[PDB]
């Protein structure tokens, strides 16, 4: 809509344009290059992102404007709720906006033509087969890092709760149904660095594999106070967490 | 024994509503009908309806059973497994409805998926039982359910299982318990249908007799439905069972009084009560004492046999007074009957003064004033 409009309207002023008009045309393009800086340089409008549009969007520019998708494997990185209904709210919007750009290109029995439970949607997509036209997608969920509080038992201690929380959700969904596993695969830690070193999350991540997650992630090297720091920090998670062959950091900008 | 033979004759030429019924020790009763079932036809574990938490439907308590059930004749031994679980699924999915306190309005187009319309938890029940048993090779299932004396109000919810998913030809119903208190409990939640500015309103003679009249013939009606009498089973007593005054006596039951009791001492059943009331009561052995038994032949089988096991017990332990020895056993054997007489209650006050007023308390509460003294157990009340 947007392009068309200023399409029209440039045509329009192709010879020439009221001051007054015009004026408005730079305080609006000014306004909004400030606010997106702003934002890029950066809960509720991430909350607005929780519909089969937003994602289905995402997965139609992920594949190009030809038959074959412009990328052979997505990473969907979504940041985890403390509510299972929240998380499951999200869970099925993604999958539901996968199957939708799916269908988007190919023609076969769906099952369910109009899916409403995770259940369904993963009765739609197990008939998916990769033969590369449209995206392959592999999901994981954030783990972010706040900086200790000023009491507590031991470091970090709440934000623990709050982690084994959000991964207590996520195993339970697991139990209820295994079939996701083929679709979260992995889980990251990201975050500013220095509000909590990677260890908090060994554990974590065990059990976290133990509950069937295949691969980890965790970022590192990327902030610190010293480049030396920041050495440390990837080393220490090389040598600390459960991570296997061909698992993969992060950042290590260090 | 023959009761619980004849029961199952009964259910048996039934697969050939579909709830036998019977009155009311009762779970023994029930336990042996059920061994007896172990024509194929399969038994479930008794339903204890009082022994579960305030929050499960019947109908998930008998989808755990065949759960196990299916599961390990299964594992005994595919597709079958596979097409289980979404019947499975399919119940977790529509389970909600019993649950919840109010309508989600998203359970609407989940009623829109895909044979009547919706999502009828009971024509998913019925897929299931089709399943079961045509897994387990069986003509149909038993659903045994117990008493629920101990909690006569849960006993409801397994009527409205019972009526809203049992409604199955491959499925048969075995109630147990007193009627009185179904009748009850139907009553009382069929009072609550009612508008509380209704009867707020209407509190005079007329309308009140009018909606009793209403209510009593629709809890009649209802019972007359849910417990076809044709199924009810009767049910034979201790005293029906043992010989009126000796004119009597199918199958001797015969009991147990001393430790050796080589099977050959049994000193009957009626006359081993009589001993004990006669030699506890100095009774003589004449028409009034046996009469007094007959009164005694009645009382619940627990109860008997408690007072008749604690009898012979402390005779035995104090010989290595009867009255008191069976004294002290009436006691234990009427204490709350007695504790709601409102007689006497400490043991430590009894002396024969307190004995006088109480028997005054008993003749003025039996009224009678003619031959109360004679504290005949002819009362009405079994208080
Ligand atoms: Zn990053």
């Amino acid at each position: 809509s947007e392009f068309c409009w200023l399409t029209g309207l440039l045509e329009k002023w192709r010879f020439n344009a009221p001051e007054g008009l015009e004026r408005l045309l730079w305080i609006y393009l000014l306004i909004q290059n400030q606010y997106l800086t702003l934002l890029v340089q950066r809960t509720m409008t991430e909350l607005r992102e929780e519909t089969e549009k937003s994602y289905l969007s995402r997965f139609k520019h992920a594949h190009g404007a030809g038959v074959y998708s412009q990328v052979r494997y997505l990473e969907g990185r979504f940041a985890p709720k403390s509510d299972p209904n929240k998380m499951q709210k999200l869970l099925f919007s993604v999958l539901r906006g996968y199957w939708e750009y799916l269908s988007a290109h190919m023609s076969m029995e769906w099952v369910h033509e109009k899916p409403l439970t995770i259940s369904q949607v993963l009765d739609n997509l197990e008939l998916v087969e990769p033969h590369g036209k449209c995206v392959e997608l592999a999901l994981v969920p954030h783990f972010i890092k706040r900086k200790p509080k000023n009491g507590e038992a031991y470091p970090h201690a709440l934000l623990f709760k709050d982690l084994k929380n959000q991964a207590a959700i996520l195993m339970d969904m697991l139990k209820s149904e295994p079939r996701l596993t083929g679709w979260i695969r992995g889980v990251d830690a990201a975050a500013n660095e220095m509000h909590a070193p990677p260890e908090l999350f060994c554990p974590l991540f065990r059990v976290l594999a133990k509950s069937g997650i295949a691969h980890f992630t965790y970022h590192v090297g990327e902030d610190f106070p010293h480049l030396i720091s920041g050495i440390r920090s990837i080393d220490d998670a090389l040598r600390f967490l459960p991570l296997r062959n061909g698992d993969r950091l992060g950042h290590c900008t260090a | 024994k023959s009761l619980r033979d004849q029961l199952v004759e009964s259910i048996r030429n039934s697969i050939a509503r579909n709830v036998f019924f019977v009155d009311g020790g009762k779970t023994t009763f029930i336990n042996s009908v059920v061994k007896s079932l172990n024509v194929n036809i399969k038994c479930l574990p008794t339903i204890d309806p009082t022994k579960l938490p305030r929050h499960e439907p019947i109908l998930v308590t008998v989808t755990a059973r065949l759960n196990k059930m299916v599961s390990d004749k299964l594992k005994g031994y595919r597709k079958q497994k596979e097409q289980w679980q979404n019947h499975l699924a399919q119940l977790q999915r529509g389970l909600h409805l019993l649950t919840d306190k109010e309508y989600k309005p998203e359970y609407f187009s989940d009623a829109l998926k895909l044979s009547i319309g919706g999502q009828d938890l009971s024509e998913i029940f019925e897929e299931l039982v089709k399943r079961a048993c045509e897994i387990l090779d069986c003509k149909a299932i038993l659903i045994t359910f117990d008493d629920i004396d101990t909690q006569f109000d849960a006993g409801w919810d397994v009527l409205e299982s019972i009526r809203k998913f049992f409604n199955s030809r491959k499925l048969v119903v075995v109630a147990t318990g007193d009627l009185r208190l179904y009748s009850q409990l139907i009553r009382g939640k069929q009072y609550e249908n009612y508008s509380k500015t209704l009867l707020e309103q209407e509190k005079e003679s007329v309308r009140l007799a009018e909606r009793g009249y209403m209510v009593e013939h629709l809890e009649q009606q209802y019972l007359l439905k849910l417990f076809p009498v044709q199924k009810r089973i009767q049910l034979k007593t201790m005293l029906q069972l043992v010989g009126e005054k000796g004119k009597a006596g199918k199958e001797e039951i015969k009991v147990k009084t001393e430790p050796s009791m080589q099977d050959i001492d049994a000193i009957d059943v009626r006359q081993a009560i009589g001993d004990a009331v006669r030699e506890g009561l100095n009774l003589r052995e004449g028409s009034d004492a046996d009469m007094y038994v007959n009164e005694l032949l009645k009382q619940p089988v627990r109860l008997l046999m408690q007072v008749l096991q604690d009898f012979y017990t402390k005779k035995y332990h104090a010989t290595s007074s009867v009255p008191n020895l069976l004294r002290n056993a009436l006691y234990g054997s009427m204490l709350s009957n007695i504790y709601r007489a409102g007689l006497n209650y400490e043991q430590h006050r009894f002396g024969m003064d307190s004995l006088c007023k109480d028997i005054f308390t008993y003749v003025k509460q039996d009224r009678d004033f003619n031959t109360g003294f004679y504290l005949r157990p002819q009362s009405e009340s079994e208080a």
